[PDB]
């Protein structure tokens, strides 16, 4: 149901195409980075604080020392990707930040969306399409591909409708 | 006329980038 | 303006079934006509009457006579190109 | 492309406008 | 190489009544010269 | 109260609502003005030819503030275009009598296919995308229109073009002659003002 | 047919709402004209508002 | 001059007819009289930098 | 100049655009009846040069051609073409085509950026050469007239689903405005092409005969929208009549 | 009336730009 | 819309001129 | 009828006036066609200033 | 030729511009597509008029 949701409102509001979307999929997408790359720096910037293998017993929670060398950590990640943390504080406050901030983001496009008030079409490649049929992007496509699920699935997700869209009406390109 | 324009916020967001790293503040253990 | 399929439909071509332009699809509902009667009776187009239908060589006697039996459901139009090249009166693109 | 009229200004606003505010708030920074 | 601090440095000052006077030169300049742009 | 409608939300400042457009609110209003003539003992002319413009104009999908775009920016006349004249409405018969109506584009769909119903809910005709397998449309099914009230009042259309073009009109409600050199018009529905507080205000 | 909401006008529906409907210039939103609405017209709000 | 404007190596420059009808770049020779110093001479401009 | 080549030799190479050749000189003659009917068995055209004809501001101006380069890959020939050859009662030879691999779409690059797309085919073509003829030499010249159908079918979809028999008839994206728009009908009409296939080199032994192809053609429409540009392709063809 | 397109971006940036100078050069005054 | 700039432009000297005025740096004998 | 001067043309006539007349899309401003100027087009130059 | 007579035409002049009349000389009179060929003006009384 919830993939429904999500396809229905790919092929009706065009929501992919919206900038608060894609806001809150860099959020996502950053905050998933962020956890994943803040948990492989600390682990393999670890101090030896024990004399097994198994690093996870060289830590106690009361210890006051950092169990892992930020300084090492800056040192790789300046020298790798150019920029690295200097901050522990701002980089966690940092790691809450992305993902909030995308969520808040495609908050603000789904209240948007709620109104119908999409980012459905830029009016300039379809004013231009329309004129010129040799002008074709991705973006007109997509278009295309939007407008095909609406008709082939409103009649069965929209039951109380009684659309009868009968077969010659339906979009479809060659041979499929 | 657009295409100038685009090409200036993407110019903007590298020039960003090659400052960040070739003239950031030098991290100093203190 | 109508484009020319258009312009056709508006014409006998969308009642009932044109020996110059319909595709063989449309031949199915003729007992004993697809596939081979039917792609003879394409082969053999243009036919100005629908009568010199019956004049094609090759036709035995149940071709004939499967021929006369359903006379009547078939029109002439003039043969548009735009529903004859690339042989989609064979294959249009429709499964 | 017909494109919205406004959408150089726009766009040269949205980007201007803060990068002039964080460049005042930077070089001001230490006094 | 070593990377050495230069001693040139020297600060920039612009005063407020230097201020109000450029923003005041600016806003007339844009005022004479507005008509002209938009033609 | 802005989305929903409110005595402090009237439609003659703000607009009318999504709701009046999905329920048929003004389409309703206007053919009991209708049938009230028509029992009186009028004909369809004279029937329609007392219906307002501006009850008209209500009745139109691109007066509906769920027609928009989030970056279609400003007035509606920078859509559509500035309406001049309602064309009167539509009276779609096909060719064996039976009166058909448009299906009218609901809110939610950019694009709707032109579909014409019968009164006992009966596909009889359309506008197909393949026309290799069509059986219902608009040149085999004789589909001609005719216009009572308005300006096109006691016309009839019976060249399949101009019929398709007026199916796709009656598509979104009330067909209006539209000024679209004015503000250059581009064709695409803009939202109301009632739309932009609502957004506005809901963010 | 090019009523204030057609011309994305929005805050004259809300001077409009409360009372004030008419301009110093001599039409009104109710499609009336000639009426005297005083000094509280759009404009003589709006001058009021700047004030 | 002597490579570039001369077409020894390069490509020359710009000349024309009086009219401007039949305009390319071809390699020019120095005129080292005092037509050398007509402003409309291009070997003028070849001279003068060699 | 492949012969005894193996398809394995002969893949990625190139060498199946290219028409066989002669395999020498051989500069003979095929000795033909009054008033018969001889086959061609194999017929191929390897088009070289490509020219668009310039449509200058001016209208008075001479048109000119411009040489194109081809933006698409070796896909450009016809082949495994039947057809026919008649003999004339007066003399006249008719060549006829019947089919085979007769079309390829191509498209040219001209200068300035301007990609010409073209049908490019001898489909039903009938070239005639000039009366009295009794050998198929080398001044035998079929000059004549094809066939030359619309690039896009009619089943094409414009990017805005709009075609002929399948797609929309109106510009769905703009509802308001869906009907202004020319390029809403679309349009597949039959165009003209002239071909000489100048015979050069003629094999008697084996019936074999090659020469040189100048045609004239009208470009891609694309259904209708633009005018069609005159290009002008020049090439080589090879064919084997049945004797 | 019919002005020149890139009019009000050109007056916009012709005040603004110096604007901005001298309100950078002003504010850090005194570091 | 030249009349939004040049109300704009106008407002801009106005602003100016108050700010310089009310907001001047006093002038100290010392 | 449309030269480089009429067009606004700057600095492409600096370009044409030391030796380079060509595109490499094709085009010459001597009006000539199907020319290969090499690497030195107007495209190049423009190319080797920015790098 | 076409070019030779359109160097004859004053909004071909450069001092016929404004300080403010931007851009390209296009933008002016327009695009040049033809020359309309030269006119030769003729009184009544047959003497001919420049
Ligand atoms: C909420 C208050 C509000 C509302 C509902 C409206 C509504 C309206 N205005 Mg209006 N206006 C407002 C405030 C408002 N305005 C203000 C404050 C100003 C002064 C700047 C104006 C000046 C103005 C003018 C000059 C015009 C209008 C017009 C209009 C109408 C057309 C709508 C439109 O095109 O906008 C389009 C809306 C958008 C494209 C959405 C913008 C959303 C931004 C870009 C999102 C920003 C994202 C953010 C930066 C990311 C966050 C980062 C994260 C990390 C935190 C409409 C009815 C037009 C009209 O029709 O006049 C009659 C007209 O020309 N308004
Ligand atoms: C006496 C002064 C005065 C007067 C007569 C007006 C009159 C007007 N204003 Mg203005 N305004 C004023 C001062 C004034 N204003 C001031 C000081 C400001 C700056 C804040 C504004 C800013 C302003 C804006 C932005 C707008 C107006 C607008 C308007 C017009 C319509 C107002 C409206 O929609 O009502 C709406 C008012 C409310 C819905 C009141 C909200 C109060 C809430 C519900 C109470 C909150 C709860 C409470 C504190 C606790 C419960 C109390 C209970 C127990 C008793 C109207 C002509 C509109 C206009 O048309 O533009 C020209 C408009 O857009 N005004
Ligand atoms: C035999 C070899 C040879 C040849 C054929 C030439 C040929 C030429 N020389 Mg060269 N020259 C040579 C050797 C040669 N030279 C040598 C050995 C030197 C010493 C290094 C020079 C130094 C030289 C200079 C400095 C100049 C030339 C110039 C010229 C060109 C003159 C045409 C012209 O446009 O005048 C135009 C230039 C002038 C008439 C001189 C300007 C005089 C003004 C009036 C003085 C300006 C003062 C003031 C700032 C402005 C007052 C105006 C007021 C209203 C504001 C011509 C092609 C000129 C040039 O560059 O052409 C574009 C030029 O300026 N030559
Ligand atoms: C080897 C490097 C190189 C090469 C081959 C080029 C080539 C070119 N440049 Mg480029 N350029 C370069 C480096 C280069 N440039 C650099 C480093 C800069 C930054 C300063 C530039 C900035 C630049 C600009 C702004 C422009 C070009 C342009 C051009 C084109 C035409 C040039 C022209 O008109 O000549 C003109 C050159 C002169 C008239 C030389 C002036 C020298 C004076 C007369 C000497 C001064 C007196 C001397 C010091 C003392 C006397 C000496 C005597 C005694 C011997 C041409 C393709 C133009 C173009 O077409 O844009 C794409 C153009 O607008 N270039
Ligand atoms: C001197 C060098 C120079 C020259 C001769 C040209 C010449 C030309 N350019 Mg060009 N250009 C240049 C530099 C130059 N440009 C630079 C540096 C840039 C980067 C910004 C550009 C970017 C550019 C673009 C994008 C375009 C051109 C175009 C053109 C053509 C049209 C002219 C026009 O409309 O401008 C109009 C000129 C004016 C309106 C005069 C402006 C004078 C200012 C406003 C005076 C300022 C007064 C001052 C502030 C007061 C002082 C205060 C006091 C107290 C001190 C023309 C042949 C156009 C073209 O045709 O392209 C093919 C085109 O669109 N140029
Ligand atoms: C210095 C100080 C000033 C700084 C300014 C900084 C500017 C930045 C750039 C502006 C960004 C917005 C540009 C919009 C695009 C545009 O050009 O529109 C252009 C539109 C004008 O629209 C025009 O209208 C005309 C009729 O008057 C015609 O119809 C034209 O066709 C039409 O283009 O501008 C506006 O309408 C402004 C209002 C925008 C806000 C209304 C909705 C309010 C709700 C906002 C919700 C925000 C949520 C954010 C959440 C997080
Ligand atoms: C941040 C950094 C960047 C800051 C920018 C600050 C911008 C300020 C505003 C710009 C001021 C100039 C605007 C000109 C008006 C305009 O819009 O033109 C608009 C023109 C564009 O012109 C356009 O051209 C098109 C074809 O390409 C079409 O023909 C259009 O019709 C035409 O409008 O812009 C230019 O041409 C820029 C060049 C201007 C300079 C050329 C002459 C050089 C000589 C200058 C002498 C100066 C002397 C000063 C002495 C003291
Ligand atoms: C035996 C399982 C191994 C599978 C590999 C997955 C675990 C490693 C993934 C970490 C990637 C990030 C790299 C930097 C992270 C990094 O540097 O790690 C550091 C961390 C510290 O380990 P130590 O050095 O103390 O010990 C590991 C070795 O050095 C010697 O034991 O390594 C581990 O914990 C390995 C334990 C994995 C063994 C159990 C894990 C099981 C998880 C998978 C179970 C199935 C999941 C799907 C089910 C739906
Ligand atoms: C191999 C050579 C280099 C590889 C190329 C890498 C280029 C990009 C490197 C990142 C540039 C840094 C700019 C951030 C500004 C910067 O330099 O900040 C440096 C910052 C250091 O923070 P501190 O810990 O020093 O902060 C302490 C206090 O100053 C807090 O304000 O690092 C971060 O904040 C990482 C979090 C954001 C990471 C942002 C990176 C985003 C990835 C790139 C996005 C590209 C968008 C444009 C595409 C057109
Ligand atoms: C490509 C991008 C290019 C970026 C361009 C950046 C533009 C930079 C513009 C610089 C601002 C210039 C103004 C500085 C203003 C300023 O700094 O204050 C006046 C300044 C006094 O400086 P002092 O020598 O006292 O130095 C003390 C410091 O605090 C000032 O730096 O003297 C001048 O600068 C002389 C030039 C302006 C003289 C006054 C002109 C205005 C008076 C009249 C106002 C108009 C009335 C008109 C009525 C008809
Ligand atoms: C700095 C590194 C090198 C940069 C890249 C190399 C130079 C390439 C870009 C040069 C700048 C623009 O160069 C030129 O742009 C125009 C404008 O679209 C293109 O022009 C193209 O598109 C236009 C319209 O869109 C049409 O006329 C036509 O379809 C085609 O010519 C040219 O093919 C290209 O030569
Ligand atoms: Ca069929
Ligand atoms: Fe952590």
């Amino acid at each position: 149901g919830i993939f429904r949701f999500i396809l229905f409102l790919q092929g009706f509001h065009n929501w992919t195409l919206n900038p608060f979307h894609m806001m809150g999929v860099a959020g996502i997408l950053g905050g998933a980075l962020l956890c994943a790359i803040h948990g492989a720096t600390v682990e393999n910037t670890l101090f030896e604080d024990g004399e097994d293998s198994n690093t996870f017993r060289a830590f106690e929670p009361t210890q006051a020392e950092e169990t892992y060398s930020m300084v090492t950590a800056n040192r790789f990640w300046s020298q790798i990707f150019g920029i690295a943390f200097s901050n522990k504080r701002w980089l966690h406050f940092f790691m809450l930040f992305v993902p909030v901030t995308g969520l808040w983001m495609s908050s603000v496009g789904i209240v948007g969306l709620a109104l119908n008030l999409r980012a459905y079409d830029f009016v300039s490649q379809e004013l231009r399409a329309a004129e010129d049929p040799e002008f074709e992007t991705f973006y007109t496509k997509n278009i295309l591909l939007n407008e095909g699920m609406r008709a082939w699935m409103a009649p069965q997700d929209q039951p109380h409708e009684n659309f009868i869209f009968p077969e010659e009406v339906l979009p479809r390109g060659n041979a499929l | 006329m657009e295409s100038v324009a685009y090409i200036l916020v993407l110019t903007m967001a590298l020039a960003v980038l090659f400052f960040a790293i070739a003239f950031r503040e030098p991290p100093r253990i203190e | 303006e109508l484009n020319a399929v258009d312009a056709k439909l508006t014409t006998d071509f969308g009642q009932k079934i044109d020996l110059n332009n319909s595709d063989i699809r449309d031949f199915r509902g003729l007992r004993g006509f697809y596939p081979n009667l039917a792609s003879e009776i394409i082969k053999n187009a243009p036919y100005d009457t629908v009568e010199e239908v019956l004049d094609i060589p090759g036709l035995s006697e149940t071709q004939k006579s499967r021929l006369e039996a359903n006379l009547g459901s078939f029109t002439v139009t003039e043969p548009s190109i735009e529903l004859t090249s690339g042989d989609d009166r064979i294959n249009p693109g429709v499964y | 492309m017909q494109v919205n009229n406004l959408g150089f200004i726009a766009s040269i606003l949205f980007v201007l406008v803060p990068t002039v505010f964080l460049l005042i708030l930077f070089i001001q920074t230490g006094k | 190489m070593d990377r050495n601090s230069n001693p040139n440095r020297q600060p920039v000052e612009l005063n407020r009544t230097s201020l109000y006077l450029g923003l005041l030169l600016v806003a007339v300049l844009g005022i004479l010269f507005s008509s002209y742009f938009f033609n | 109260t802005m989305w929903y409608g409110n005595a402090t939300t009237p439609i003659e400042l703000f607009g009318p609502t999504r709701y009046q457009w999905d329920k048929g609110y003004f389409q309703e209003e206007i053919q009991r003005r209708v049938d009230s003539q028509l029992a009186e003992g009028a004909s369809l002319s004279e029937a329609w030819s007392t219906i307002p413009e501006k009850l008209a104009f209500y009745d139109y999908v691109g007066n509906s503030p769920a027609k928009g775009g989030l970056f279609r920016t400003g007035a509606m006349n920078s859509g559509d275009g500035i309406a001049q004249e309602w064309i009167g409405h539509p009276i779609f018969k096909d060719k064996e009598g039976r009166e058909l109506e448009v299906r009218r584009m609901p809110n939610f769909f950019e694009t709707f296919p032109v579909i014409m119903t019968d009164a006992d809910g009966v596909v009889r005709a359309d506008i197909p995308f393949r026309r290799s397998e069509s059986k219902f449309s608009v040149e085999q099914t004789g589909v001609t229109v005719s216009f009572y009230g308005g300006a096109l009042d006691g016309q009839t259309f019976s060249n399949p073009s101009d019929v398709k073009k007026f199916a796709r009109k009656a598509q979104l409600g009330e067909g209006f002659d539209f000024d679209t050199e004015t503000f250059n018009s581009d064709g695409v529905f803009r939202t109301s003002p009632r739309g932009w507080f609502t957004f506005g205000h809901a963010v | 047919l090019n009523p204030m909401w057609r011309q994305g006008m929005f805050v004259l529906p809300f001077m409009a709402r409360l009372g004030v409907t008419s301009s110093w210039n001599g039409w009104s939103v109710t499609g009336e004209t000639g009426l005297d609405p005083g000094f509280w017209s759009f404009e003589g709000v709006a001058a009021a508002h700047i004030v | 001059g002597a490579f570039h404007l001369t077409g020894v190596w390069g490509p020359g420059m710009w000349v024309s007819d009086p009219y401007g009808l039949t305009g390319h770049v071809q390699p020019v020779a120095p005129e080292w009289g005092p037509a050398g110093f007509n402003p409309f001479n291009p070997g003028g401009v070849v001279a003068h930098h060699i | 100049d492949k012969s005894q080549l193996t398809y394995d030799d002969i893949v990625n190479t190139g060498l199946a655009n290219v028409c066989p050749e002669i395999s020498s000189f051989t500069r003979g003659t095929i000795e033909v009846e009054p008033n018969t009917k001889y086959f061609v068995s194999d017929f191929c055209m390897e088009p070289q040069e490509y020219f668009v004809k310039e449509e200058p501001v001016n209208k008075r101006q001479k048109a000119e051609y411009v040489k194109g380069k081809v933006l698409t890959r070796q896909t450009t020939s016809l082949e495994q073409i039947r057809g026919s050859i008649a003999v004339g009662a007066d003399g006249t030879l008719t060549f006829k085509e019947k089919d085979g691999i007769d079309f390829q779409p191509i498209t040219v690059l001209l200068p300035g950026g301007e990609e010409v797309p073209f049908f490019f085919t001898v489909k039903n073509f009938t070239g005639t050469t000039e009366p009295g003829f009794t050998s198929i030499n080398s001044s035998t010249d079929f000059v004549g007239d094809f066939n030359v159908p619309s690039y896009r079918g009619a089943g094409f979809l414009d990017p805005k689903a709009r075609g002929l028999y399948t797609g929309y008839d109106n510009a769905v994206a703009l509802p308001s405005a869906a009907d202004k728009f020319r390029t809403n009908k679309k349009e597949t009409p039959l165009g003209k092409g002239t071909l000489s296939l100048q015979v050069t080199q003629v094999d008697g032994s084996t019936g074999e005969i090659a020469g040189i192809f100048e045609s004239e053609q009208p470009s891609d429409t694309d259904l209708g929208a633009k005018e069609p540009l005159d290009v002008k392709v020049r090439g080589i063809f090879y064919g084997r009549v049945d004797t």
